């Protein structure tokens, strides 16, 4: 256009998708333990319990 | 008698191309669902700012138009005829008779008798339609031809009109007439006015549809949103003063 | 980037305002009765 | 004997055209419209009464040259900001430019 | 939709004379000398 510029976002879409996938994997595997420090694995049934 | 001009009388307002934008234009157009005349085949009619004109027959009985202010001598006038294929345009004085026409007996004469100081010359079922607009010294002509099957009935359809010619004069025109070809022993007239329209173009700069804003509340609702489709809801359009 | 130069393009040259029949006419007129031929829509070449 | 009548002007001299140039940054002018940009052929279709194209945002984007009757498209010449990447003068004086 | 509409309105605001003779920096300049074209340029600048 006439002087209008659209900057590209710093985080590209696949990078955000990778963040979301990592969050899903952590939630499924370690429950809420990975949100406070090192991820601690636990069976999913016991996490739901 | 009378008939109703359904959705006809739309012309390209300029030489501009658009791909898919719905462009809103403020110009002179024939209002949608307007009242027009039912001439049979004829008298003289006024020439306020704009006029519409449509003809429909399988036999070429309609030929040319006569324009001017007084339609006599001493006043400049415009003349268009077509004998068989030679389109002739003259912008100059003439002396028209009380019954100007051209028969197809089989004689073909008796339109006028005058020629002096003439400022321009040029030599070149179905539906025919023309729009005549005289502004700021120029004379605009638009045309379109669409095959049909109705005998002498105005059809139901939409078609844009493309500019044909333009000539500079700078004169004032008030009245006009028409010629015919019956024997020697079927046209419409519409009136233009300032309105507001939005047009549709489909990737080829062709007008495929239009909506008259001042017709009904739905039309002005579409005009405000600038779209041919409206979703459920309530919209503010104008004020009651 | 800066434009290299300016370019102008216009349509072809139409009817040429036939001055050739006014400057090379076979016989002009006497001064008390002079012609008044007028020109109209066309392109006039005053350079020539 | 010339004159200026209230009627529109009809007779006057020939406009001097020049050669068109493609794929460069120039200052075009066709029959009054004027600007700058890059001239290139466009795969579009016009109508015999249609001079130039205008897209969304009401910008002149396509024009047909009145010599070959073929459609050309116009795009603005390259414009953009300049950014400087530096590690800090306290560390080094090398500079990267974007 | 809001961002696109605001940007489009900003673009459309360019084609407004703001009470001046024209809305183009060239035609105003090309037909009037600086002493009185400066007022029109100022009006365009203020509006934009
Ligand atoms: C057109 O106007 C005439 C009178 O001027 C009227 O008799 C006729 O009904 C009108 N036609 C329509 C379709 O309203
Ligand atoms: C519009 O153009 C396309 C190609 O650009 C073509 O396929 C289509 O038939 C055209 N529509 C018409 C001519 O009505
Ligand atoms: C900044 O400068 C100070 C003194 O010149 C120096 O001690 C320090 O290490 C520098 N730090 C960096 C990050 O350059």
């Amino acid at each position: 256009f006439n002087g209008l510029t659209v900057l590209p976002p710093l985080l590209t879409d696949e990078m955000i998708a990778q963040y979301t996938s990592a969050l899903l994997a952590g939630t499924i595997t370690s429950g809420w333990t990975f949100g406070a420090g090192a991820a601690l694995q636990i069976p999913f049934a016991m996490q739901m319990a | 008698a009378y008939t109703n001009s359904f959705t006809r009388g739309v012309y390209y307002p300029d030489k501009v191309f658009r791909s898919s934008v719905l462009h809103s234009t403020q110009d002179l157009f024939l209002p949608f669902f307007s009242n027009v005349t039912w001439f049979h085949a004829n008298p003289v009619l006024p020439f306020n700012d704009g006029v519409y004109f449509a003809s429909t027959e399988k036999s070429n009985i309609i030929r040319g138009w006569i324009f001017g202010t007084t339609l006599d001598s001493k006043t400049q006038s415009l003349l268009i005829v077509n004998n068989a294929t030679n389109v002739v345009i003259k912008v100059c004085e003439f002396q028209f008779c009380n019954d100007p026409f051209l028969g197809v007996m089989e004689s073909e004469f008796r339109v006028y008798s005058s020629a002096n100081n003439c400022t321009f010359e040029y030599v070149s079922k179905n539906l025919r339609e023309f729009v005549f607009k005289n502004i700021d010294g120029y004379f605009k002509i638009y045309s379109k031809h669409t095959p049909i099957n109705l005998v002498r009935d105005l059809p139901q359809g939409f078609s844009a009109l493309e500019p044909l010619v333009d000539l500079p004069i700078g004169i004032n025109i008030t009245r006009f007439q028409t010629l015919l070809a019956l024997h020697r022993s079927a046209y419409y007239v519409g009136y233009l006015q300032p309105r507001t329209f939005l047009l549709k173009y489909n990737e080829n700069g062709t007008i495929t549809d239009a909506v008259d804003c001042a017709l009904d509340p739905l039309s002005e609702t579409k005009c405000t949103l600038k779209s041919f489709t409206v979703e459920k809801g309530i919209y503010q359009t104008s004020n009651f003063r | 980037v800066q434009p290299t130069e300016s370019i102008v393009r216009f349509p072809n040259i139409t009817n040429l305002c036939p001055f050739g029949e006014v400057f090379n006419a076979t016989r002009f007129a006497s001064v008390y009765a002079w012609n008044r031929k007028r020109i109209s829509n066309c392109v006039a070449d005053y350079s020539v | 004997s010339f004159e200026l009548l209230h009627a529109p002007a009809t007779v006057c001299g020939p406009k001097k055209s020049t050669n068109l140039v493609k794929n460069k940054c120039v200052n075009f002018n066709f029959n009054g419209l004027t600007g700058t940009g890059v001239l290139t052929e466009s795969n579009k279709k016009f109508l015999p009464f249609q001079q130039f194209g205008r897209d969304i945002a009401d910008t002149t984007d396509a024009v047909r040259d009145p010599q070959t009757l073929e459609i050309l498209d116009i795009t603005p010449c390259s414009f953009g900001g300049v950014s400087v990447i530096t590690p800090g003068t306290n560390t080094s004086n090398q500079v990267a430019v974007l | 939709n809001q961002n696109a509409q605001a940007l489009n309105t900003l673009v459309k605001q360019l084609s407004s004379n703001f009470g001046a003779i024209s809305s183009v920096l060239n035609d105003i300049l090309s037909r009037l000398d600086p002493p009185e074209a400066e007022v029109q340029i100022d009006r365009l600048i203020t509006g934009r």
